[PDB]
């Protein structure tokens, strides 16, 4: 029951939550890979 | 001086070249540099010439004293056509011009 209430009073549940957060912040970074990639990209194929 | 680049379709601010001498910001004729440099009469030595290109590659390194300006000396009347742009609207024929590069760059 005190480990009940310690999670309750703090919020597995959480830690998946901030793992899900965690991809998806990693996701947004590997589109700006793909972009500064094709900003170079826009740059080479103008000059 | 606080510099960014405004690009188009879509709108983002993605950049942000740091100039601490900078005074005034003008682009080139052909569409090659915009330029960010300093004045001697109208704030301290802090003295740098850093020019903007647009994918984050350093564009100027000169320090030269009590420099006010660098602009663009132009260029006649074009007279081009859109046939030729034409040709730049189809890596694909500009495959050239990395590779002749390369080799000037070999040691």
């Amino acid at each position: 029951q005190i480990k009940k209430k310690t999670v309750r009073e703090r919020l597995q549940i959480k830690k998946t939550e901030l793992g899900a957060k965690a991809f998806k912040d990693i996701d947004i970074e590997d589109l700006e890979e793909l972009d500064p990639d094709f900003i170079m990209a826009k740059q080479v194929e103008q000059l | 001086g606080a510099l960014a680049f405004v690009d188009t379709s879509d709108c983002t601010v993605m950049n942000i070249a740091e100039h601490y001498m900078a005074s005034d910001v003008e682009w080139d004729p052909t569409g090659r540099y915009v330029v960010t440099s300093v004045s001697w009469w109208s704030h301290k030595v802090d003295n740098a010439y850093w020019l903007w290109t647009f994918q984050g590659r350093l564009l100027q390194k000169n320090n030269k004293d009590r420099f006010c300006q660098l602009l663009w000396r132009p260029r006649p009347p074009t007279l081009l056509s859109q046939e030729q742009i034409k040709q730049i609207k189809k890596k694909i024929f500009e495959q050239k011009d990395r590779l002749s590069q390369s080799k000037a760059s070999k040691e």
